[PDB]
């Protein structure tokens, strides 16, 4: 049933786990300087653990 | 004192490198998401500028000689007593030689 093809298309993959984790970690709505510094420190600690 | 300045310069360089790594991670995340043409956050930009100014201060203090233009002040404390003797002509005929002969 794959001989006669009428229409065709291509789509991409959703995401990658580490890439999605980084994207979620960067997401900030409204925060102060201290909050961003703490988030940066947490990300650095996670990177060191990895 | 110079050791403190060297340590401060090293710490500033390390902070600059850490800010560079943070900016690299920010750009790596930016490449993930479509559009969203935003700049890097201002906190890291201020930190890297602080590291830029801190290392710029000790780099001037490490190499400071600033010797005097006038050469008369460098032959000022020197006396004629030391200048009278010369390394070239040296006679080894003195009373101290026979005084120090036996010990």
């Amino acid at each position: 049933s794959l001989a006669e093809v009428v229409c065709l298309e291509m789509v991409d993959l959703p995401l990658t786990g580490a890439q999605a984790e980084l994207e979620g970690e960067f997401g900030k709505k409204a925060d102060g300087l201290l909050g961003m510094f703490l988030k940066r420190l947490s990300s650095q600690l996670i990177l060191l653990q990895a | 004192a110079p050791s403190l300045w060297k340590g401060l310069v090293g710490i500033g360089l390390f902070a600059l490198a850490h800010a560079a790594f943070s900016a690299a991670q920010h750009r790596s995340y930016m490449r993930l998401t479509e559009k969203e043409d935003e700049s890097l956050p201002i906190d890291i930009v201020l930190q890297t500028l602080l590291a830029f100014a801190v290392t710029c201060y000790g780099i001037v203090h490490i190499a400071g000689e600033f010797k005097d233009m006038d050469a008369t002040s460098e032959l000022k404390n020197k006396t004629f007593d030391t200048l009278r003797n010369h390394p070239s002509f040296y006679v080894f005929n003195h009373r101290g030689r026979v005084l120090f002969r036996p010990s």
